[PDB]
């Protein structure tokens, strides 16, 4: 409703390098909001696509950031008669970003993988990996979860269970707030989909450069399984984290699996031990339910409720025919223990091809009324399909089903505005949350400043 | 915290198998590789294998080949060493061992589970004391303990009342048995004058036998 | 008596006519001054109104094009009528409705086009070996229902690119077999081997050239081959004037859009054709698997009917996905694809087996209503589409439409046309709303206030500015 | 199989001292090396994996530092629990090797031997045996020779030695000797001796005596 689409801020990277594909705020040690942006095509040393990590002090006028400088070498450690090998080259470094406390998480999920001994090998594969960063201290760490040592001859004898060899870690991350970082793996266990955990605090701890195959003990991983529902999955495509048992000392987790079952997709709420909580199923099959998914509280019981994007999904309209134009789903956390019942709020894109429900962001309260509220960005919607992002406001029975305002992208044709989206952070320190929309087609960052609201709604 | 406790001690016949085990504690032992190391005081240290419980699949130096068979039980968090057609040469002390962080580090150790390949029978102490010939300011008796099997045997003088300026000496292997002396130094005012016995021990054999020093 | 045309109390003869399309005006000058001149035209012609001034608009409706209904679709260089009328004219006063006919045939011996999109990943070894004759065996079977067959061929594995490709070690780029005992092609996304011919063994020959590749994920990229297949038009050779048949057979799931995220693919399917001369689709490693709303919309726009021939591990998937894609046939393929003849063969009679109408540019203010006659001579009012026909099969339709009121542009056409069929009916549409008499009216006339006004059919109307 | 030598097999310093134990492979072994410590009659504690880091627990004064085939384990300013055996571990390749071993000893002032000889009990001659025992106590260097002689040319089968570990209080070390023969052959001669060699003394110390004379 009150986000400032007049005076907006821009921040650049390089030509090519997709600054912008996704962001956070990010906090010092002092309480001052920066903005992390990762760039997963920034040119490397050896004039490659690696990726990049970019650190935006916040400005009024924007501009160029310095980055956030990571080993972009590739690595060979011969140990154990074996000789283990990481490759960097187009491995999409900064094609996830989070932050916590002071520490930025940027992952590489296309970081290649391979082992060889004698004439065999483990195969040359994107086990992902992430970059820890504790900027103010220079601390700099490294977790790569589905890293294995085991030759392809035994991955084949033994049909092909718990193979990490294709996780690619790191497509998706959240960190909970006791700070136990999770990352999606949507081609874990063959493609299936897996989880892995891991607290920030033994992620530094148990890592040195150049072992390349090391523990970490507190670790915990998600589990295979040999139910085609199951396979191909993209169990991990998203995360996030909230509260839906009650129990205030567990943490919940939030998968994003939009093939699900032969691409009907779902959506799934775990304890942390990963046990399944919910299941929520797509409504059609290809509309990737599960592309995106957030958690936040919209009708101010307390309780979280849960949005899950379909950015494919085909309306029904007149003479039998379907249109593409993206649905987003809200579930309200039922009082005590109960099911998530059907959606209470039906939310659907209005321009075709425009991919409504790519990415959802809590906003917080952005009006100052009470209740949270969300954006939901359609990256090639609008009347000129240049892209579009759309508020919709909490209320005591959901969300209101209209946009209380629409930010219509200010970047040229292709920029993909609104596929990286984050709200909830007072980055001017004014008193209202504020917006960054990432828009890596133009390699740029908006920063929609909310102001005073001019009258209420 | 990580601790690996190990069997006990081991005392076994040549031609026999034993099985040492090593149990985890305060971690799964899934977790990481174990390997098995053995330790001779010649000899030194001779890595054994490893084994990666979680699937089985082990490792060995081709010496070891043949004698030494690792296994493991997720289920009792336990890592296995088994030795067959055992011989006088398997007589050691074995570790198991695992890393910290490096996958392929050797940084843990158990306890360590000693192993002692005999066709000896129990065999109870022959206790021999020890004075001088027939001058000086200071004097040193001695006890003799000989041929007896297995260890240990626990020796003091007067019942544990005299203590400092005593040593004794590690046993050692004499054709099956084991020898251990024992010497303590007093002034020349003390003896004869005040009455010095040996108290050897050997619970084995269930011995408690005590030989006064007596001059010649 | 008086009735609706006078109790309304109109101003002009346009007005009169707005009322109802049974009044009528008279622009006679002696007419009784009590006598109201918008009323039924029997009576004004009972109030010696003269003839010629009375202004009655009837809506009527007369084809302007009436070509026969062909009997054979063969020959000619598509002279073929499929749809009869295929053009009328239609004339609406306000408020008023006029009903008229389309006849459909679906014409016996129609050319007919066979591209066949095969699934050539390694599950799909032993299907290569049993179609080798089926370029001959199908045009003896098709000679049956058409004399203008043409076939052609292309093939499918998936995106070759990591995680989908084996890229370790050098070897496995050139033979991703290498790991077994046996040689299989480079990996490729889509390959175009044969344009469109009525050279039939060219088929048998260019397949007996074909072997198979291997990737490492079971869903396989054929979404990619059936858009490149359906906007490919030089390239692929689909024919202006013949039924389409896309076959498309695969034993696996398929990659959708948004997968390519898997392989660092971001940037969506653009549906544009990228086949150049080399044959393969070069876009594969560069852009997204295309959406099935995109797919359809160029499966429409390209007139291609696509047929899922998959085997029964697969069959609930893609008749799922068939009701996605409206006019998309399902059938169950064997597991080395020996039974994919009849499986055309009845396909392409289910698809000649329906006529729906389509409605385009419709204008706002007019409606429709169908009624069908489909089988023998049955009507089935408020229905559209008829189904369970044969070749040779001819419906018809009762169609009427309904003018609300009166629209500012009083001429506009739209179109009645089959689905997938190349002929249509255009219906050119004139709305009456106006009298012939104020064409000759008479401003600032000395007959209305003094130049204050103006005359026209027999009356004096308010001038512009008042 | 990778040869691992370790150098020196022992050293005697000081509390505070910054020594350094090397450690030679075979071949090249980049940095896949750990660093064990053994304290006296005790299990190992892991100190350095991979050439450099520091196990959990580990005080900073040890270090690792090297590259290739050569690397070296330092203690800056040694503590009393340091004295302990140490050894070095390559893991670049299967099977993993061992080094030879380091013992840090005391350091002390030199010290000569407390020689005494004691004959046969009465108790063993009556069964059948004679064992003349020689004690060599509280010496240093560690590094002494034994000589037994019966009627004053050496003998050499049938003597059994033992060596204790450095003492805790005074730092030195002490020795065994044990002559071992049948009571017949124990007295076809009259004169038994036990020689001590030590770096202390250019000449041996001797102790001896006869059998029946007393
Ligand atoms: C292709 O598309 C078809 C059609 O949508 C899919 O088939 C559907 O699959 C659903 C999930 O497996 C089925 O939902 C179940 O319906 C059960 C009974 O209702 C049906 O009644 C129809 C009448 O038309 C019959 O044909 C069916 O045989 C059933 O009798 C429910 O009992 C069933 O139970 C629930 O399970 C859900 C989990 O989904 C739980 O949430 C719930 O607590 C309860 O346990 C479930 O709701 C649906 O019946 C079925 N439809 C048909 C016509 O078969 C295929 O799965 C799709 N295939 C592919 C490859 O995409
Ligand atoms: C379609 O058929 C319907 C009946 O199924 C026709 O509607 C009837 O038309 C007659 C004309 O003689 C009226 O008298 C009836 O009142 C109508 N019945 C209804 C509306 O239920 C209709 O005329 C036909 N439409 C077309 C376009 O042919
Ligand atoms: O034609 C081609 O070139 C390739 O054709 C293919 C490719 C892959 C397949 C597979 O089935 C490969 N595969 C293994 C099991 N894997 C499970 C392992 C245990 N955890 C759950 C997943 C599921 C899976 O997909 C089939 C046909
Ligand atoms: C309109 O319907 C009548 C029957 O009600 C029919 O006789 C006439 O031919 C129809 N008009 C047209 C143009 O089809
Ligand atoms: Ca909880
Ligand atoms: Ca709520
Ligand atoms: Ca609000
Ligand atoms: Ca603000
Ligand atoms: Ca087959
Ligand atoms: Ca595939
Ligand atoms: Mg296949």
């Amino acid at each position: 409703l009150n986000l400032d689409p007049v005076q907006l801020t821009f921040y650049a990277g390089p030509n090519g390098s997709q600054f912008g594909f996704s962001l956070d705020f990010h906090k010092d040690s002092h309480g001052r909001v920066a903005i992390v942006v990762g760039a997963p095509r920034t040119l490397g040393p050896s004039q490659e696509e690696t990726g990049g990590v970019f650190l935006c002090p916040w400005r009024a006028e924007g501009g160029q950031c310095p980055s956030l400088l990571f080993d972009l070498r590739d690595e060979t450690r011969n140990v154990g008669s074996q000789t283990l090998q990481t490759f960097k080259a187009r491995q999409g470094l900064g094609a996830s970003v989070v932050s916590w406390s002071d520490v930025i998480v940027a992952c590489a999920p296309w970081q290649h993988w391979n082992v060889l001994e004698k004439t065999e090998e483990a195969e040359k594969t994107p086990v992902g990996s992430c970059f820890l960063a504790q900027p103010e201290s220079g601390r700099r760490a490294e977790y790569s979860p589905c890293r294995g040592n085991t030759l392809s001859r035994i991955y084949v004898e033994n049909d092909f269970s718990w193979d990490k060899r294709y996780c690619e870690a790191g497509f998706s991350s959240v960190v909970t707030q006791a700070g136990e970082l999770v990352l999606g793996a949507p081609g874990g266990y063959y493609f299936l989909g897996l989880l892995a955990q891991a607290p920030v605090a033994d992620i530094f701890s148990s890592y040195r450069p150049g072992i390349l195959l090391w523990h970490v003990s507190s670790q915990s991983l998600s589990f295979d399984s040999s139910n085609p529902e199951y396979f191909d999955g993209y169990w991990g495509y998203s995360v996030a984290v909230g509260e839906f048992d009650g129990d205030l000392n567990t943490t919940e987790y939030v998968v994003g699996a939009p093939t699900w079952s032969w691409t009907l997709g779902a959506v799934e709420i775990l304890d942390s031990y990963y046990q399944r909580l919910h299941r929520l199923r797509g409504e059609q099959m290809a509309s990737y339910f599960g592309h995106s998914v957030a958690v936040t509280d919209v009708n101010g019981d307390g309780r979280h409720d849960l949005l899950v994007g379909a950015p494919l999904y085909m309306e029904s309209r007149a003479d039998r025919k379907l249109a593409e134009v993206g649905r987003v789903y809200l579930f309200l956390q039922p009082r005590g223990p109960h099911a998530l019942g059907a959606p209470s709020l039906l939310l659907t894109g209005t321009q075709l091809y425009g991919r409504f429900g790519s990415a959802i962001a809590p906003l917080g309260d952005l009006d100052r009324d009470g209740y949270n509220d969300i954006a939901v960005a359609a990256p090639y919607g609008g009347p000129s399909g240049r892209g579009q992002v759309l508020v919709f406001l909490g209320q005591s029975e959901g969300l209101r089903s209209r946009p209380s305002q629409v930010l219509d992208s200010p970047f040229p044709t292709g920029s993909a505005f609104g596929f990286s989206l984050r709200g909830a952070v007072d980055i001017d320190d004014n008193g209202y949350p504020d917006l960054i929309v990432g828009a890596y087609g133009a390699n740029q960052v908006a920063v929609y400043r909310a102001q005073p609201v001019v009258k209420a709604s | 915290e990580v601790q690996l406790q190990q069997s006990g001690a081991e005392l076994v016949k040549p031609g026999a198998s034993v099985k040492l085990s090593c149990t985890a504690s305060g971690f799964n032992i899934k977790d990481t590789y174990v390997h098995w190391v053995k330790q001779r005081p010649e000899q030194g240290l001779e890595w054994i294998g490893r084994i990666d419980p979680a699937n089985g699949y082990t490792k060995y130096d081709p010496k070891f080949q043949g004698k030494a068979t690792i296994t493991a039980d997720t289920s009792s968090n336990t890592a296995y060493l088994q030795l067959s057609s055992l011989t006088s040469e398997d007589t050691a002390v074995y570790y198991c061992v695992r890393p910290l962080y490096d996958y392929y580090a050797m940084d843990y150790w158990g306890q360590g589970t000693s192993v002692t390949v005999s066709s000896a029978k129990t065999t109870a102490p022959s206790v021999y004391p020890l004075a001088p010939v027939c001058t000086g300011s200071s004097v040193t008796l001695g006890c003799l303990v000989k041929g007896y099997f297995p260890e240990p045997v626990t020796l003091t003088w007067n019942s544990g009342s005299l203590s400092s300026g005593v040593h004794t000496f590690p046993a050692v292997l004499q054709s099956d048995l084991y020898t251990l002396s024992s010497s303590v130094t007093v002034t020349s005012s003390t003896w004869p004058s005040q009455s010095i016995t040996c108290n050897v021990a050997h619970p084995a054999s269930s011995t408690k036998v005590d030989k006064k020093i007596e001059p010649r | 008596g008086p009735n609706i045309c006078t109790t309304r109390g109109v101003s002009s003869c346009q007005q009169c006519l707005a009322v109802s399309p049974m009044c009528a005006w008279c622009s006679d000058e002696a007419l009784p001054l009590g006598s109201p001149r918008c009323d039924l035209k029997e009576n004004l012609l009972k109030d010696n109104c003269a003839p010629e001034s009375i202004e009655f608009p009837v809506s009527e409706a007369r084809v302007l094009e009436d070509r026969p209904l062909s009997d054979k679709g063969s020959g000619d260089s598509s002279q073929v009528t499929q749809v009869s009328p295929q053009r009328i004219a239609l004339r609406l006063r306000p408020d008023d409705s006029k009903n008229f006919s389309i006849q459909v045939r679906q014409v016996e011996d129609y050319p007919v086009d066979i591209y066949y999109l095969m699934d050539l990943s390694y599950s799909m070894k032993d299907d290569l070996w049993s179609i080798q004759n089926l370029g001959t065996k199908l045009a003896t079977q098709m000679r049956k229902l058409t004399s203008n067959l043409r076939i052609g061929f292309g093939a499918f594995v998936d995106k070759p690119v990591s995680p989908y490709m084996y890229i370790s070690p050098p070897e496995a780029l050139e033979n991703p077999c290498y790991d077994m005992k046996t040689t299989c092609l480079p990996m490729f996304g889509y390959k175009h081997v044969l344009t469109l011919t009525d050279q039939v063994t060219r088929f048998n020959e260019e397949v007996k050239k074909q072997s198979v590749s291997r990737n490492r994920d079971a869903p396989e990229g054929g979404f990619d081959a059936i858009m490149q297949a359906t906007v490919c038009d030089e390239k692929i050779g689909w024919r202006n004037d013949a039924s389409h048949l896309l076959v498309f057979t695969t034993d696996a799931k398929t990659h959708i859009a948004l997968d390519g995220r898997l392989a660092g693919i971001v940037q969506p399917n653009d549906g544009q054709c990228h086949v150049g001369s080399d044959n393969h689709y070069s876009a594969s490693t560069t852009m997204d698997y295309p959406s099935l709303g995109l797919m359809t919309e160029k499966l429409s726009q390209k007139n291609i009917n696509l047929i899922f021939a998959v085997t029964e591990n697969v069959v609930n998937l893609y008749q799922n996905y068939s009701e996605l894609i409206p006019g998309t046939t399902v059938g169950v393929l064997s597991m080395d694809s020996s039974n994919v003849l009849q499986l055309i063969v009845d396909a392409y009679g289910k698809i000649r087996s329906k006529v729906e109408l389509e409605v385009r540019d419709l204008p706002e203010e007019l409606s429709l209503s169908f009624n069908a006659t489909c089988l023998n001579n049955e009507v089935i009012p408020g229905l559209k589409s008829c189904m369970g026909l044969k070749i040779g099969d001819t419906v018809s339709f009762s169609i009427e439409a309904k003018v609300r009121g009166c629209p500012q542009e009083k001429e506009k056409s739209f179109t009645i046309k089959p689905v997938g069929f190349k002929d249509s009916l255009i219906v050119q549409v004139t709305f009456d709303c106006d009298c012939a008499c104020q064409a000759q009216a008479e401003p600032n006339s000395h007959r209305c206030n003094n130049g204050n006004g103006t005359f026209e059919c027999g009356v004096c109307r308010c001038g512009p500015g008042w | 199989d990778i040869l691992m030598t370790q150098s020196p097999s022992s050293m005697s310093v000081s509390l505070g001292d910054t020594v350094s134990i090397t450690c030679h492979a075979s071949q090249g072994i980049s940095s896949n090396i750990g660093w064990l410590q053994q304290k006296p009659g005790k299990s190992f504690m892991g100190l350095i994996y991979y050439g450099t880091n520091l196990v959990d627990g580990v005080p900073s004064r040890f270090s690792g530092s090297g590259s290739g085939a050569d690397y070296s384990l330092t203690i800056s300013s040694l503590d009393s629990e340091d004295f302990a055996d140490y050894y070095c571990v390559q893991y670049a390749q299967l099977p993993y090797t061992f080094g030879g071993g380091t013992k840090l000893e005391i350091k002390r002032a030199d010290a000569a031997p407390t020689v005494s000889i004691f004959p046969p009990s009465s108790e063993q001659l009556t069964s059948g045996g004679a064992s003349v025992v020689c004690f060599l106590n509280n010496f240093y260097p560690k590094d002494i020779n034994v000589k037994w002689k019966i009627d004053g040319s050496e003998r050499q089968n049938g003597v059994l030695n033992s060596w204790t570990d450095q003492d805790s209080k005074d730092s030195t070390y002490s020795m065994s000797s044990t002559l071992t023969l049948t009571k017949d052959e124990y007295e076809r001669h009259n004169s038994y001796t036990c020689e001590a060699t030590h770096k202390t003394s250019t000449s041996p110390i001797v102790k001896s005596f006869n059998r029946n004379e007393c």
